């Protein structure tokens, strides 16, 4: 065999500790890249302009940050949506200070984790199994572009995008409550939902296959040993799990069938966090949670207030207060 | 063959009267003028 | 009943148009009763809207978004975007629904009444999915009438009355187009633009003359393709590239749409020209800019030098440059200077914002539009709350921006998850393994271990 | 309004009329 | 009576309109009266 | 309270009426 | 507005639009009156 | 075989709806927390506890009905029908908030009666009760959120009202109030839930894609039998594949269900420990270095600084309609406000 | 099974539907009337439209004394006039 | 210091990837 046919054998070889793959062709390097630059930035990155006010934002641990606090800061509102690649800047001084590494970051990542479910989809073909684990990988893909690209499309700039960094995360949660009313948004709902629903099904399943575990092993042993991989037999029960479950709420309530039932433990949440993604990526074009401020009047025309117009009070409190030094003009319409 | 009056008949009775009465009350809500 | 039940088919009943594969008579008949459902929704919708029109208010304080599509076609207004006469509307309305009958009527026939398979019946009609040649031939047929469908837009703006062109001189008017773009260099140009800032790539399109070039060479692009395809059979490296079955090809075209909607959210959310801000309210950019501008006037009047103004951060309150120099308007729409507008552009010069324009030369109109897109933004709630999130009930309003560009991120979405779906499951039947792991031939079984 | 609700339900019910009259019909369903 | 008289079917459709029809009614309530904002 | 019993005449009608339908099964259940 | 002569059509015109969604809902009776099978 | 023995076999007969001696505490406390969350939000007003509309019957919707805690001058009163407030008087009693301590009582003790169905269920059924064990972490949520929250504070008042819109503001108040976010056991919290959802997911996923082929059918649910010896899905396979991936993977069946038991389970009772720091206000609410560097250095800017900003708009913005006891008056002049906004 | 009568039997049953195409309307309308008939408002104490505030008061009437809180809203009633 | 404590907790976790995926116990089929 020539070079090329020995290259691609390598590649797609189902024999490697790690797949590769040629999705993972194109993944190592970008997510190396993305991580490279994201750690020496975390660590080392002086402040960056991020609002393009020239009020400059410290993320890195040496200027200041602790884990907490600490953020890869997003690229210059001047900059908005343009591209700023290394090149781009007069000097590496300059990338710093309006942001460069969060888009070299965001980019090579969204790029790398788009690769990563291309790749999912690939072993799956190769290993001879059914292919949707990469859709169920899908949903939290989709949560990273609506956070790193759409809103920023939306909004006109990669300054709005969500910061690397946990604090950061916060900020970037409650400017959104304060512009989309976004826990008022149905597609957020549904989201909680997802994960709610996704963690009480997790624990749920998890307690109830416990439950059913076949004796095995004595009581000075782990139970785990009763189990040794590769087994053909069925570790637990389920028609036991299923006769406690259907007795805990009533029978038709609760799945006989295993299929059935993973296939629902993967479809809840998957299905919710898509709503989620969608939900910020559609706010990301201001159509925003419902507003029921002073839906409610009296007979005179008074305001009676409900809880929404306690909820507005609070974002009324994040909106005046954010970005304190950016808005010259009355309305926030970015 | 089959009896009428059992537990489940209770329970699902308990939830389902009070929510059709509820559900009246509901719609007649829906034309109440400020 | 021939394969109406999982046990026959293969397929349960939420799986049950997975039955349709290979009855290709029932299969044309769900196509063209589809096809009679879109026809029906353009027609009803746009009677719908019609009917809830009322013409001196702004289509986009109307919830409209089919009307604004036949207004840019030139039919129905004049100068400014003013509506003229509804009757055009009417017609596009009724017509469609009244094809959708047609439609329906075909499909209905073909779904539960013709030969349930077409091969028999028809070589012509009838197809079988591996038979690369008929399918690259159907394409064909189907990518002139596509290259027929651009040429009718062409039409439609060259010989039939123009199209409405929001950059007209003297004001947004309906124009004929009688010098289209048709040098490919700049054609083609907008295909290799960067997608970002100040880029925008097709998206970017400003003139009628390079939109309606563009049809031209689509046009003739789709007709010659399709003759190639309908004369041509697969090449090998094409053959050995692809999957050959009806899934494959389905998930190949989730994958184009999940694409097209992608770049028609960015379409409307971005671009004024085949979007005219007149029929669609302005563009969030457009908003922004326009805010800046009512209030450089504002204070302007009161006496304000807007040139020299220094805000609280040190640059321009509402004059400052651009990373490259331009001087553009001030405050957080420093991020929005791309942005290009009829009711702006008379205030630009060579190095941006024009100072001794901005100071002599702003008409009336222009404080009017920069005042109007401000307070039109496109910025609402769910239940249509015009507004930033915290402004009280009052404003029925969510600008036709909004609701296009969400609805078509979300169906782009879904169809780019349908497409994941499809292809994924095309490859595992092909290779044989879609409905799971043979049990005394499990694959993983005869390789090494990892370590 | 009132014929707004009398169209909806000519037309909604257009719909299960066919599926029943085809059930009594023993029609091809 | 005898159980299976009325098509489980015919059933499920006119329930499932009555829900259409009361959170129909409830939606229209959104917009009409209290709560309206108006 | 008038009310009450206009509100509380259509449920006490509804039973009484059920309770005429069934009574016979129910004394042959009990 | 429609032309006059149409507006005693007002009300069948509000509700065209939605009659798409009840195909959709059609499947469904259709279905049940199958069984699912 | 006396009248216990008797009455024991009744509980335990094996109908569509399982009873229990259990059962005797569950369904009427559960019975009564449901129903009464339903009366209030269709009939009852928060007038006279926060000012509020509340209900259908006022022309609130299903988001913003709720049923609000009592005023807070009512303190931490059990706030009985019977009790010297309400003094027997059902209507004074709504209008004073009893619903709010009927719910959140007859509540916990409902959840004692599932969680008691839950073991006795087991028992009776022969399984390791392990599902009850899980369901201790919906009760730590709801004891130190709803009980031992508000006993820490001044008063019932400043619990969670039972109602979306009513909780949605809880949210909101424990970000502006006590910087919530911050709170590294809200963080074990969120890592808790989200990894939850993340292993219910890949769990889900894995197993239907490494299944078997068990029959002719391409919808692959009816090729499964409750009864059957053999996994339905390759452990093996998904193994290999998982490892490929991620570079590790579950080997052992049981540690991977336990373990989905443990990350949700673990991650709820944090969250637990940390709100029942916030019941004295005793919150993660600073970095002291942070502050004592910003005060001293204008030009020090972190996302910490920039995020209790926020805080102090919510706090300064909200406070006057949310706690209408106090009488809050902050005048125009005092509001914090950035530039325009 | 446990038992009981399969719940596809009963709703499908003629008997059933005689029962209960009387017994839900009525109940429906039962509650239907405790709106319209203004006895809800009555029974839980819940202001009308034209009871949250006297005519030129724009106090609200909230709660400030435990136990002579009763008393407080009696109060707070007679001050609609 | 804290620079350092948080640089080091962080590397040690790294390495520990290292050594869970690349000198993990072998799977083994019984
Ligand atoms: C096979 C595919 C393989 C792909 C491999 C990857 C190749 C690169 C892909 C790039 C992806 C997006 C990059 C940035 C996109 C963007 O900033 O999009 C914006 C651009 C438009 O750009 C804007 O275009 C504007 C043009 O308007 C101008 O011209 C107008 C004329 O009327 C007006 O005058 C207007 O005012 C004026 O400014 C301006 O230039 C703006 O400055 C400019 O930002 O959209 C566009 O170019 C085109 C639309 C791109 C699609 C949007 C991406 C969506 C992806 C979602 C994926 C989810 C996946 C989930 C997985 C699970
Ligand atoms: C746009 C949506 C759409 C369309 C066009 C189709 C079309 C089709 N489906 Mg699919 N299906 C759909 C959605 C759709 N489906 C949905 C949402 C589900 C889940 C509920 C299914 C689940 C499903 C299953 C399980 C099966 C199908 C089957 C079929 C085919 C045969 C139907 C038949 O013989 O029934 C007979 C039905 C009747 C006799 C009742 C009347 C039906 C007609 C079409 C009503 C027309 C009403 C219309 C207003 C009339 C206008 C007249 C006017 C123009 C003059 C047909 C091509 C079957 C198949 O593939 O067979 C090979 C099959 O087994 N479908
Ligand atoms: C041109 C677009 C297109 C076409 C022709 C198909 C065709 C097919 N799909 Mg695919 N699919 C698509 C897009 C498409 N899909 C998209 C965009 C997604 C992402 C969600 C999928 C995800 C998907 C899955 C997971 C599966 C299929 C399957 C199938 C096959 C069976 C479909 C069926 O009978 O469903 C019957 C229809 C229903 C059961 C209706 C579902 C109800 C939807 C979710 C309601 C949506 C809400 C609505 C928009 C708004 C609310 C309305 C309400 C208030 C009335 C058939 C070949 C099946 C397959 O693999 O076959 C081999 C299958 O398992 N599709
Ligand atoms: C391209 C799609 C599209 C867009 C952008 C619009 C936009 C608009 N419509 Mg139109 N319309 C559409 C399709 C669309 N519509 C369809 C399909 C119908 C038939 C139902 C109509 C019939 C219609 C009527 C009768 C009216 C409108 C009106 C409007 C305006 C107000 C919208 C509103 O308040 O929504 C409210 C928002 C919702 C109801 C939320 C929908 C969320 C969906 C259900 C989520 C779906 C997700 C996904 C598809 C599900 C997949 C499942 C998953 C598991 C895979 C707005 C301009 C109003 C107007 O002002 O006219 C002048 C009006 O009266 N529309
Ligand atoms: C669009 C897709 C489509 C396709 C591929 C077919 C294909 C077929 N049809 Mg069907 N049918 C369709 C749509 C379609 N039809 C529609 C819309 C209707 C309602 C009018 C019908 C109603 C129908 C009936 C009642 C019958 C068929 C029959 C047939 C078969 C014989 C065709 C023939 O010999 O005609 C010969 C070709 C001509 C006479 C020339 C046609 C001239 C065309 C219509 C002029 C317009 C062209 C222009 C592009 C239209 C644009 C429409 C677009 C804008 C929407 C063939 C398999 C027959 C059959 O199945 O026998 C068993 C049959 O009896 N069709
Ligand atoms: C509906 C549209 C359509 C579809 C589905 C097809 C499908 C096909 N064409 Mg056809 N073709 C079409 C329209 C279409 N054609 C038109 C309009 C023309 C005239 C321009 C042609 C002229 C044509 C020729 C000359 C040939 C084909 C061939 C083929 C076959 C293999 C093509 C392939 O591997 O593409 C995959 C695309 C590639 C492998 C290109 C390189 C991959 C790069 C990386 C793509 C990057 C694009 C980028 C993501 C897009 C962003 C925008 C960009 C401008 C920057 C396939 C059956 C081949 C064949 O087998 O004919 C018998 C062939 O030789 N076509
Ligand atoms: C708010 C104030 C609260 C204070 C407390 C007052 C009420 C105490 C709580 C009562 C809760 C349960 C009551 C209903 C029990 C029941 O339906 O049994 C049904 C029994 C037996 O039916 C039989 O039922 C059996 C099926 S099963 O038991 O229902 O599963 C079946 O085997 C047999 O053939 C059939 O005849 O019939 C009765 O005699 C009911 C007596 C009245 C109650
Ligand atoms: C296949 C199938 C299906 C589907 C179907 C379909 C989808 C169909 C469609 C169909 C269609 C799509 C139809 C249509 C129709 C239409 C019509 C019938 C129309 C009419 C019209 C008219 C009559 C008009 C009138 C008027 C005028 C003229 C003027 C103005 C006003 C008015 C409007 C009045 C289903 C799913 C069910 C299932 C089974 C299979
Ligand atoms: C009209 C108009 C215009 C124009 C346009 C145009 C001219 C366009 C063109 C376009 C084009 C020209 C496009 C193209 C596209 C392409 C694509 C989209 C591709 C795809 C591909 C693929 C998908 C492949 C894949 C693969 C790979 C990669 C590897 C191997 C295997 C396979 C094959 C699978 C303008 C703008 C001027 C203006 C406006 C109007
Ligand atoms: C245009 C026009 C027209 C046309 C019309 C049409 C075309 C119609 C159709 C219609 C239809 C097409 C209807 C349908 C309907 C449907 C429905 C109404 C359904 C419902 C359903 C439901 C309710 C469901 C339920 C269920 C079941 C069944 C099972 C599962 C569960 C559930 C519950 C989901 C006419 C003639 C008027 C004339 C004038 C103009
Ligand atoms: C509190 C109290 C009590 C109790 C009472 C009770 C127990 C009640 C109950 C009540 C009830 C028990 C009620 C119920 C109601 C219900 C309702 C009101 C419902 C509604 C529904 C709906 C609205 C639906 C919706 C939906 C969903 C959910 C999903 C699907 C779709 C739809 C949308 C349909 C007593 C006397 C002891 C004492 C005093 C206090
Ligand atoms: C609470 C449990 C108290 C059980 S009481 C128990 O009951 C028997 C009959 O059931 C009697 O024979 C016995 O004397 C008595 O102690
Ligand atoms: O940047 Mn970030 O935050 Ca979205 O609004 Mn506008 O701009 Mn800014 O203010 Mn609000
Ligand atoms: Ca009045
Ligand atoms: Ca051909
Ligand atoms: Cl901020
Ligand atoms: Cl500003
Ligand atoms: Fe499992
Ligand atoms: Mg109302």
């Amino acid at each position: 065999a020539n070079l090329w046919e020995r290259f691609c054998n390598w590649v797609t070889s189902t024999d490697n500790r790690l797949y590769v793959g040629w999705f993972g062709v194109i993944m190592i390097p970008t997510l190396l890249a993305a991580t490279i630059c994201f750690v020496i930035a975390f660590i080392a990155a002086p402040p960056v302009d991020i609002d393009g006010i020239r009020e400059p934002v410290s993320g890195s641990l040496l200027y200041g940050n602790n884990i907490i606090t600490g953020a890869v800061v997003p690229s210059s509102n001047a900059i908005g949506l343009h591209f700023y690649p290394i090149w781009e800047a007069a000097s590496l001084d300059e990338w710093l200070y309006n942001g460069g590494p969060y888009q070299l970051i965001i980019f090579h990542f969204l790029l790398g984790a788009s690769c990563y479910m291309g790749r999912q989809w690939e072993l799956s073909y190769r290993l001879g199994m059914r292919p949707w684990i990469c859709v169920a990988y899908s949903a939290p893909l989709a949560s990273a572009f609506a956070v790193f690209l759409i809103y920023p499309i939306g909004q006109g700039s990669f300054s709005d995008g969500m910061p690397l960094g946990i604090s950061g995360t916060f900020n970037f949660m409650i400017v959104f409550q304060a512009e989309h009313n976004i826990l008022m948004h149905p597609f957020h709902q549904l989201g909680v939902a997802g994960v709610f629903g996704g963690a009480l099904f997790c624990a749920m399943h998890g307690s109830l296959v416990t439950s059913s575990l076949i004796r095995e092993t004595t009581e000075t042993e782990s139970a785990n040993y009763g189990y040794k991989f590769g087994q053909e037999e069925e570790t637990y029960n389920i028609v036991a799990a299923h006769g406690y479950f259907g007795r805990l709420i009533f029978q038709y309530a609760s799945f006989n069938n295993s299929r059935s039932l993973h296939f629902f433990l993967a479809a809840w949440p998957v299905v919710g966090v898509w709503f989620a993604a969608l939900g910020i990526s559609t706010m990301a074009f201001n159509l925003n949670g419902f507003n029921f401020n002073h839906s409610v009047i009296d007979a005179k025309g008074n305001v009676i207030n409900t809880w929404a117009d306690i909820i507005n009070r609070a974002n009324l409190g994040m909106e005046v207060m954010h970005e304190r030094n950016a808005h010259n003009f009355p309305l926030d319409l970015a | 063959s089959y009896p009428i009056f059992t537990v489940r008949w209770v329970a699902v009775h308990t939830l389902a009267v009070p929510t059709i009465f509820f559900l009246g009350a509901i719609a007649a809500m829906q034309f109440i003028q400020r | 009943a021939t394969n109406r039940d999982q046990e026959s088919s293969g397929f349960a009943w939420w799986a049950g148009n997975a039955r349709l594969i290979n009855l290709s008579g029932k299969l044309l008949g769900a196509h063209v009763a589809h096809a009679g459902l879109i026809v029906f929704w353009a027609g009803a919708m746009t009677l719908f809207e019609l009917a809830h029109f009322i013409p001196e208010k702004p289509m986009y304080e109307q919830g409209l978004i089919l009307i604004p599509h036949i207004a840019t076609l030139g039919w129905g207004v004049g100068p400014g975007g003013e509506v003229v006469d509804t009757f055009p509307f009417f017609v596009v309305g009724v017509v469609h629904l009244i094809s959708s009958a047609v439609l329906g009527f075909g499909g209905v026939y073909h779904a539960i009444r013709g030969p349930e398979t077409l091969e028999e019946y028809s070589s012509f009609f009838g197809y079988d999915w591996k038979d690369k040649n008929k399918m690259t031939t159907i394409l064909g047929f189907h990518l002139i009438v596509l290259g027929i469908g651009a040429l009718l837009l062409v039409a439609k703006a060259m010989f039939f009355g123009g199209l409405y062109d929001t950059w007209a001189p003297g004001g947004g008017d309906v124009r004929v187009i009688t010098n289209p773009t048709l040098d490919p260099r700049v054609i083609f140009g907008y295909l290799l633009k960067s997608p970002f800032g100040g880029e925008g790539w097709i998206v970017s399109v400003n003139n009628l003359e390079d939109v309606v070039g563009g049809h031209i060479w689509i046009g003739l692009i789709c007709i010659a393709g399709g003759i190639w395809h309908i004369l041509t059979t697969p090449f090998g490296w094409a053959r050995r590239a692809f999957i050959w079955s009806g899934e494959a090809y389905l998930s190949y075209s989730l994958g184009a749409l999940s694409m097209m909607g992608f770049i028609a959210t960015c379409f409307v959310w971005f671009n004024n020209t085949v979007y005219p801000s007149e029929f669609y309210g302005p563009t969030g950019p457009e908003a922004s800019q326009a805010q800046a501008m009512t209030f450089l006037i504002r204070d302007q009047k009161l006496g304000a030098n807007v040139g020299s103004a220094q805000g609280p951060t040190g640059l321009g309150k509402y004059l400052m440059r651009s990373p490259t120099g331009e001087i553009i308007f001030g405050g957080e729409t420093m991020r929005f200077w791309d942005f290009r507008g009829p009711w702006l552009e008379p205030l630009r010069g060579p190095n941006g914002l024009d100072l001794n324009k901005i100071k002599n030369d702003i008409q009336p109109w222009q404080e009017r539009r920069a005042a109007e897109y401000m307070t039109h933004a496109p910025l609402g709630s769910l239940n249509s709350v015009g507004g930033v999130a915290t402004e009280i009930n009052s404003v029925n309003f969510v600008s036709p921006r909004s609701w296009l560009a969400t609805s078509h991120f979300v169906l782009a979405f879904f169809f780019l998850v349908g497409h994941l779906w499809h292809a994924g499951r095309a490859r595992a039947a092909a290779a044989g393994f879609e409905k799971g792991i043979d049990r005394e031939s499990e694959p993983v079984l005869s390789m090494p271990s990892l370590d | 309004v009132i014929a707004q609700l009398t169209m909806i339900a000519m037309i909604g019910i257009a719909g299960p009329m066919i599926i029943f009259l085809l059930a009594v019909r023993r029609g091809n369903l | 009576s005898e159980g299976g008289r009325i098509p489980l079917w015919i059933v499920a459709t006119v329930a499932g309109m009555g829900v259409i029809v009361i959170v129909g009614l409830f939606f229209y309530g959104a917009y009409a009266g209290l709560g309206s904002s108006l | 309270d008038w009310r009450v019993l206009v509100v509380l005449l259509p449920v006490l009608l509804a039973a009484g009426w059920a309770v005429r339908n069934i009574l016979p099964y129910a004394v042959k259940q009990v | 507005k429609l032309p006059e002569a149409y507006a005693i059509f007002d009300p069948l015109v509000d509700v065209l639009p939605v009659i798409p969604v009840l195909f959709l809902a059609l499947a469904f009776v259709w279905q049940a009156a199958v069984g699912f099978r | 075989r006396g009248w216990f023995d008797i009455l024991d076999d009744w509980l335990k007969r094996d109908r569509f709806v399982f009873v229990g001696w259990s059962g005797i505490l569950l369904f009427p406390c559960a019975y009564l927390a449901l129903g009464g969350w339903l009366t209030g939000t269709t009939f009852v007003t928060s007038w006279y506890t926060h000012g509020l509309a509340s209900s259908y019957l006022e022309g609130c919707n299903f988001l913003t009905v709720a049923v609000s805690t009592p005023a807070n001058s009512m303190g931490h009163s059990l706030l009985l029908l019977w009790g010297p407030e309400a003094q027997g008087d059902f209507t004074r009693w709504c209008q004073l908030g009893g619903l709010w301590t009927f719910i959140a009582l007859h509540g916990a003790f409902g959840l004692i009666g599932f969680m008691l169905r839950q073991f006795e269920i087991a028992r009776l059924v022969g399984v390791r009760p392990y599902n009850a064990i899980a369901f201790s972490a919906p009760i730590a949520v709801f004891v130190s959120v709803f009980l031992i929250y508000p006993l820490g504070q001044s008063s019932w008042f400043f619990a969670p009202s039972f109602g979306v819109a009513a909780i949605f503001r809880f949210l909101l108040f424990f970000q502006g109030f006590h910087n919530w976010t911050l709170n590294p056991f809200h963080m074990m919290g969120v890592a808790g839930v989200l990894g939850g959802a993340l292993l219910c997911a890949i769990h889900g996923a894995t197993v239907e894609n490494t299944l078997f082929q068990d029959g002719e059918g391409a919808s692959t649910f009816r090729a499964f039998n409750p009864t059957q010896a053999e996994e339905t899905y390759s452990m093996v396979t998904a193994n290999r594949f998982w490892s490929q991936i991620f570079g590790i993977a579950f080997s052992n069946k049981r540690w991977l269900h336990f373990f989905m038991l443990f990350v949700p389970v673990t991650g709820l009772w944090m969250s637990a420990i940390g709100v029942v720091g916030l019941a004295l206000n005793l919150r993660s609410y600073d970095f002291i270095s942070q502050e004592i560097r910003a005060a001293e250095d204008p030009e020090f800017e972190t996302f910490y600084t920039k995020n209790l900003l926020l805080n102090e708009g919510i706090r300064a913005w909200m406070a006057p309609q949310d706690q209408p006891h106090e009488n809050f008056v902050f005048p125009e002049e005092v509001l914090p406000r950035g530039n325009a906004l | 099974t446990t038992g009981e009568r399969p719940f596809s039997d009963i709703i499908t049953s003629v008997r059933y539907w005689v029962i209960h195409s009387i017994t839900i309307p009525a109940l429906f309308i039962a509650g239907w009337l405790f709106v319209s008939t203004g006895l809800a408002y009555d029974v839980f104490g819940t202001p009308r439209p034209d009871s949250y505030y006297a005519q030129e008061q724009r106090s609200i009437p909230l709660v400030t004394d435990r136990f002579e809180a009763k008393q407080q809203v009696e109060t707070f009633l007679e001050q609609l006039k | 210091m804290e620079t350092i404590t948080y640089v080091f907790i962080f590397a040690c976790i790294i390495a520990l990837f290292f050594f869970a995926i690349f000198f993990r116990e072998p799977p083994r089929i019984t």
